[PDB]
Parts: structure tokens; C-alpha cells; sequence
């Protein structure tokens, strides 16, 4: 009477989907990408990435991306570091590219796993523990480039602005600008100025993104700048989060992917807890501050439910956040963000979640 | 009812041992994307309380992804030792698959039962 | 100051190692075997196993054998299907044995993984879905004979009273009996008359072993004896392990590994709990009955602590139970048990652990 | 204890202990393979007052160990500070960088 169908799309349209990525840290060759509907915490199906997977997906929506490593006996034998392509629609396999076996084995930082604006490189952070940017050229399915002048940095900010430029944090303080010719190949670079005192006043990683500048936390609450809007990085900084009532409680930043930016209002997002101090950088946020980044000040606080991780949708005004286990979904058109639902259970050990790109742009 | 077939207790999981597919991304007679059926299952008949019929259940699995994790059943009714190897549910269906890893199983209406 | 140093022994003898198969079920491609120290519950160290992995040690203590697949890319590319031999005092892999696509994928009975007495052969259970048994020269490193006579039978229960003959339980409600020769490969064979009638009082499939003869119990809580003494296998029974009183509350025995044997003193353990019905013969047990299988009465009964596998040391006069994650000790050197210590946390799922051997082979 | 994250020598890692694994503050569980490299912590000893440099080693080649989880981040800072950093894994230069436990060697003062 009935027959078990396999060839099935995923049943929710792209505008609603999520993808957590689960390193599943415990079992950690067993990493995967959960993809959930937002809109009603329905699972919708996942893409398996074996040992400490990485993902994104295509600019153009049409695929998901995953870096993975394997061996031929998984703890022993032969290794392969691949990125693989995965048709969005069918979460199928369809291609796999060979890196050179160095890809960064770590937490899921989004910058260690981005693509260029154009959508045509995907750019990866590559730690043996020699260090380099990869390139991989999506078209020809090829790893072309290794990009030198990035040892000594550290992840990867995609320029808005450009079609295939992004920047990378150095262990000086300033910024590494790498533009890449049609070939994927590197055609020209440039040095910032030192933006941070790495000693003094280190940052977190994690870029609140605009079109054309990008703005860092530090481990103090200060907030630094690189403006890419004119032919070189323009750098400044620091203005502090933090009032004197905020001060004398030692609230500090604390998370992983811990900050977000609204494009159209400017309002930064942060993950804060009060009594900061030496080792307290990755504690679980007590609140989300939301600051205006032309006046300086901070619009709105909320509860922050131990988030550690956060994403936004420019289009819808969402941002998502996340604690390890559970997503938490929020509307932030307002300055006051707004709690809409909570997906429990949609991962054991994550620390990214992303929204599936919706228009091109 | 998604809510209704999600659970262990609905009249034709009765001998499912694995996560159901239709809390993965699938439905009760079809895979989750990228997850491929099973040629091969277990069977067992279940008892439909809407009409008072028997019906041969086909437990296929859903194979060649990792474990889904959601909704796991291990439910036993009319389910016999390897020695009645096609009413046994504590293998792999996916056992003959291209990819044998498992990831969901189903409940595949087969038709009535001999009484 | 200090160095870290590797290639180390596992701190606590032989005599005091348990084997806890962990198939970690919600990653089943990352399941283990961990060690324990039974008289302390430390943890001794653990094998990895890949996708459901099985597993067993060797007569004579020196060697963990194990059984898994591999893929080359997990889910996807070629299959392997392997034994390997690791050193048991420094739980390192020492060789692959390749193995035909068709191994058993299935929880982890202890008949589905064995050997021969004399520790000569691995005997195996295949399933393609036909069954097969499958036979391993260990020192050789090969698979050498596949025992395709086994169609229609499942399991394996060697004999501990010959070097190289096991039995298997067979669809007919017979057992099946093989003799190896000395190169691995069938000899003789013999069925035995029906034992059980497999529609009427099908039994569970683990057997309570004694040296010459094996007991098994079925569904409804009867008793059935396979005698090889002698070449022909002699069977017996029903009897059943419940008086009046136990039958109006309906007893049934129920769960995996869930009777066992003290060859000294003919006592047979078996899971227990009320209320049985059809479907429910792998419920925890809430009580563990011990029986005396020369009187064919009942000796004992405990709280069964919702175990529903266990198993014997004869020497020590022991009784592990298991209930999915945390391992009971029992001394069982007088008719009713008595719990020593639990180990919390052995495992995440697990249905079987193993003593280490120590009698020597 | 030692098998504690509060114990004072494990005060920047992230993974699971090691001596809760089978092997010690100073040695891998049998069969895991010593990591050459680290990450680096100075984690403050409450028996004499002072400070250490402790050697964040992982054993490797074999899976997660599971126990004793821990995530203290004193003295940890980003990846452009590469071997100050512990959210990668100091497996990467092993035979087999499959991350197994980590252990917290006293380098010195
Ligand atoms: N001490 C580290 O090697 C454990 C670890 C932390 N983050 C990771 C990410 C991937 C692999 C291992 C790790
Ligand atoms: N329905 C089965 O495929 C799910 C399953 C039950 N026990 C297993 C053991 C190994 C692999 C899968 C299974
Ligand atoms: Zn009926
Ligand atoms: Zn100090």
C-alpha cells in the first residue's frame, strides 16, 4: 500500500531556515549541521560533517558549505581535510574539494569559515600549527591559493563593499587587508595601522559587521573601529560600552560569536556579565546590551538567557542567540529587542547558528 | 496528527526500535533529504484500533546519515530474537544499504494481516 | 618541573578490569569500549570502536578484540568491515583484520562476538540480511571460513568444555552445533531435536552457561537446557522459574544479556519484572531471581536496580549488572546477592559488560 | 582533587582532564599520543603563592574522553595570540589529531 521515498526537498521554504551547527564536542567525529524553521522550531533535516565540521551557506542560497577532516580508520590512517559542497534544497552531497591537510580544528567562530561577497572563494583559516588563509575557488572545485602574509593572524572579515576582499586581525594589533584577483590568487594587500593594544586592551575576534566598517569588542568593554569604505583601513578606537554605574559592577563582554550588528540602525548587539575579571571573557551572557554606534550609548539591556553565541538577519530585523543547546529568536526592529520563541534541544555543543541568505545581497 | 505520529505509542510504531523519521525531516513513508531508504526491514504486525484490523508493518530505515536523535522508540509488541531474523529489531536495516549508517526509522503500511 | 610521557600500562591489574561497550547510540559512529577498575570504579582508559562497535577479550587476557565498520567517509564511500587487535595492558591497535561488508549491525549481545575456547578463532555473527558465522584466525590475521550452514540461526554460544565447537540457536527451535578443524574451517555438525517451540515460547538468546550445558529462558518464563556433555547435544525443558504467586502477578523475565550462570554452585541469575505482557521482554528488570537450577526453585530475589544486562565471574564470585549507564557490583559467593558499590556514568548506552578473563585459557 | 576544574593548575583548560581519563596531570590514558605543542596558561599555586607556567598538552589518537570537562580561560586570549589560544586543537600537529583529553604540565615558575 505505501512505499518508504527517498529524493525529498526540505519541506519549509529557504526564508525560514537555521542552521546550528552542533560540534557535538563529546562525540566530536560526529559533528553535524542541524537545520531548523525559526518560524516554528521545526527540524527540518542536517548535513553530517564528522570531526569538528565548519559550515556556511553560499551567498546565493543554493548550497551549504562544510569543512571537515577524515581518516581513512578516523583515529587512524590516512587523512583527508575536504571542503564539501551540499545542494541546500536536498542536503545531498554533491562535490568534495581537497585542502592541504591544515584547516583549523576548533570552535566555530564564523570567521574561520567565510566566502568572498561575491560568493565566488571560500576563504578558511588554515592552523598545522603553521598559519595561513586558504582560498578555494568554488567554480573549478579547486584550493588555489595560500595566502603567506597572513601568518600571524587570525580569521576572516569579508568586505562588504568588494567583491572578493576581507581583512584578518594581527597578532600587532592592526589589520591584514588581502584583495583577490579573478583567479582567486592573491593581487594586492595591505597593512592598518595598529587599531588595538594587544597587552593592554585585546579584542574578541568576532566582527559586528557593516557595509563598509566593522566594529570589535574587547575584553574590557572598550569598542574598536576599521572603516574600509576608502582605498585604505582607516582604524580608531577605543569608546567604552560602559558607564560609570556599569564600571563599578566590572561589567565586561563574555561569549564566542558574541556580537551583532542592525545595518540599518547601527545598534550593535553584546553579550555582558557583571564581576569581569582575568578568565571570565567566555562566560555566558547575565544580559544583551544594545548600543547605538553613532552616539555611543547604550539604547537598550535585556536578560540574556546564558547566550553565547548570536547571528542577525538584516532583511527581518532577527537576531538569533544561542547557548549551547537552545536557540532563542528575537525581533530587534525596535531598540528593545523582543523574545518571540525558544527551540529547545536543537543541539548538544553548538556555538554557531546562521540564517539561510535570503534575496542575493 | 504530526503531534500523533510523533509519539511511540501510535498503532503502527509498535515494533519501531530507532528514531521516528517524521520528527527528522521526513514523514512516516518518506526519508529525511539525503537520507536513502532501506531495501530491507524488519515487519511485524500492529493492531489499527480505528477499524479493529491487523496490518504487516514494514520498519525500513533511513540510512547513509548519522543518527538523528529525535523521538526515540523501542517498542517490542510481536518483535522476536535474531533467530526470527525478520522480526528482530535489535539490528541495522540499513545493514544492505550503500551507507550503512543509520539515521531514522519508519513504519511503511504494508496491508492487512493474516488473521 | 615535569614531561608529559605517553606509551604507558593501564594502572590497576588484569584482575580488576571490566569492559563497558559503550555504543553511544545518539552517535553511534563514535561508539567505545571503556575500562574500569570494578573494586574502585576508576576509569582505566578506552578503546575506540567507530560505528557500533563490539567487543571481547581474548582467553588468555592479552588481547581486546573488536569488531566495527568503517567508511571511507563515513557516510559515504567504501565499506570496510574489521576485527582489530589491540594490547590489552597498553590499549593500543596492533592489527586489522579484513572482514566481508556483511558483519552484524546490531546491539551488543554477547553471542553476536565470540571465540573458540582455545582462543584460536574469532566466531562472528554476519548478516547480509542471510546469517552467517563468521571465523577469524586470529594469529593468522585472516577471516577463514564462513559458516554459511548457520542460515536461519543466530547467535553464538561456545562451548567451554571443547577447544573449537560452538552452537548457535536456529529457527526450527533446535541449536545448531559446529566443530572446527584446525585451519578454522567446518568439520562437523549436528542438529539437536527441537528444544523450543518457536511460536509457542520463543526465548531469549543468552544463554546462562555452564561448562557442559546451556540453560536459556524465554519469554514466559520458562527453562530450557541444551546438554553437550557429549557430541549430541541433548535438550530438556520446560520448567518454569515461577510458582503460583508469581504467575498471578504475571512475572516474565526481561532485557538483553539478562541471565547468567555460577558454575559452582548451579545458581542461575535472570532479570524479572511483573506485569508481563506481550512487548514488554526487554524491560529493566525490577527484581534479579536467582535460581537453583538442580532444585528448580527459586533461591533469592533483589531489587534489580532497572538493569538489563549483567554478567559472571566465576573465580571472584561476582555479579555485574548494567542498566544502560551505570554498572551494580554484587558479591554472589552466598544464594542472595549482595551490592557492593555502583559505578555512575559508565556509559551513555551501553548493554554490555565484560569481565576480564583471569583463569588463564 | 585534581580531577576538579577549581583545581589550581588546570586554571586554562578547555577539554577534558586527563587524570580523569585513565592517565595523570603529567601522563597520557594508555594508547593516546602526547601533544608536542600547547597552548600556555599562568595559573596561581595556593600551597607557596605563586604563579606557574603550565603547558596545556593534549593526548591525542584516540576519542573524547568524555570526563571531567572543563572551560577556565585564565590568561587565555584570541588566535592572533596563537598558543595563548584554547578554543583549538592543540592535537593539530599529531599523527592523528582526533582530541582525546588534556593535561596540565608545570613547566615552571
Ligand atoms: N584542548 C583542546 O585541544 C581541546 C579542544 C578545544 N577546542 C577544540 C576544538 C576542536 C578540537 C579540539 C578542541
Ligand atoms: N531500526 C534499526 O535500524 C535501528 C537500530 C536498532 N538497533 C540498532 C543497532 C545498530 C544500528 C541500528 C539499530
Ligand atoms: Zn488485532
Ligand atoms: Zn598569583
Amino acid at each position: 500500500r505505501e512505499v518508504l521515498t527517498g529524493g525529498h526537498s526540505v519541506s519549509a521554504p529557504q526564508e525560514n531556515r537555521i542552521y546550528v551547527m552542533d560540534s557535538v564536542f563529546m562525540h566530536l567525529t560526529e559533528s553535524r549541521v542541524h537545520v531548523y524553521d525559526y518560524t516554528n522550531g521545526k527540524f527540518l533535516g542536517m548535513v553530517p560533517t564528522a570531526f569538528n565540521g565548519h559550515v556556511q551557506v553560499s551567498n546565493d542560497g543554493k548550497k551549504i558549505y562544510t569543512m571537515t577532516t577524515y581518516h581513512e580508520r578516523i583515529t587512524r590512517g590516512k587523512r583527508s581535510d575536504v571542503v564539501e559542497v551540499w545542494d541546500a534544497d536536498k542536503l545531498t552531497f554533491e562535490k568534495e574539494i581537497s585542502l592541504p591537510p591544515k584547516r583549523v580544528q576548533g570552535l566555530n567562530y564564523d570567521g574561520l569559515f567565510r566566502q568572498t561577497t561575491d560568493g565566488k572563494f571560500i576563504v578558511l583559516q588554515n592552523a598545522s600549527p603553521a598559519t595561513s588563509i586558504g582560498i578555494v575557488d568554488v567554480a573549478k572545485g579547486d584550493y588555489v591559493e595560500d595566502v603567506t602574509a597572513a601568518a600571524g593572524c587570525w580569521s576572516v572579515i569579508p568586505q562588504p563593499n568588494r567583491p572578493r576582499s576581507f581583512m584578518t586581525i594581527c597578532g600587532d594589533g592592526g589589520l591584514l587587508t588581502i584583495n583577490l584577483g579573478e583567479d582567486g590568487k592573491v593581487a594586492s594587500q595591505s597593512r592598518s595601522k595598529q587599531m588595538f593594544s594587544v597587552k593592554d586592551d585585546p579584542i574578541f575576534i568576532a566582527p559586528a559587521l557593516d557595509k563598509d566598517k566593522a566594529h570589535f569588542v574587547s575584553y574590557y568593554g572598550n569598542v574598536y573601529s576599521a572603516d574600509f569604505s576608502g582605498d585604505e583601513v582607516k582604524v580608531d578606537g577605543p569608546w567604552s560600552l560602559l558607564n560609570d554605574e556599569d564600571k563599578a559592577k566590572n561589567w565586561v563582554p563574555g561569549g564566542y560569536n558574541l556580537v551583532g550588528l542592525h545595518r540599518a540602525s547601527g545598534r550593535m548587539y553584546v553579550f555582558m556579565h557583571p564581576d569581569g575579571k582575568e578568565g571570565t571573557h567566555k562566560f555566558p551572557a547575565a544580559e544583551i546590551w544594545v548600543m547605538d554606534t553613532k552616539t555611543k550609548q547604550r539604547v537598550a539591556r535585556i536578560p540574556g538567557r546564558d547566550a553565547l553565541s548570536m547571528t542577525i538577519d538584516q532583511q527581518r530585523n532577527l537576531m538569533l542567540t544561542l547557548d549551547g543547546g537552545n536557540v532563542n529568536v528575537y525581533d530587534i526592529s525596535q531598540p528593545e529587542p523582543k523574545l518571540l520563541r525558544t527551540i529547545e534541544g536543537a543541539a548538544e555543543a553548538s556555538l554557531q547558528v546562521q540564517f539561510h541568505p535570503v534575496g542575493g545581497t | 496528527n504530526e503531534d500523533e505520529v510523533n509519539s511511540c505509542d501510535y498503532w503502527r510504531h509498535c515494533a519501531v526500535d530507532g528514531f521516528l523519521c517524521s520528527c527528522c525531516g521526513g514523514t512516516t513513508t518518506t526519508c529525511p533529504p539525503g537520507s536513502t531508504p532501506s531495501p530491507i526491514s524488519w515487519i511485524g504486525t500492529c493492531h489499527n484500533p480505528h477499524d479493529g484490523k491487523d496490518y504487516l508493518i514494514s520498519y525500513h530505515d533511513c540510512c547513509g546519515k548519522t543518527a538523528c536523535g529525535r523521538c526515540q522508540c523501542n517498542t517490542q509488541t510481536r518483535e522476536r530474537p535474531g533467530y526470527e531474523f525478520f522480526l528482530h529489531n535489535d539490528v541495522n536495516w540499513c545493514m544492505a544499504n550503500e551507507n550503512s549508517t543509520f539515521h531514522c526509522t519508519t513504519s511503511v503500511l504494508v496491508g492487512l494481516a493474516k488473521n
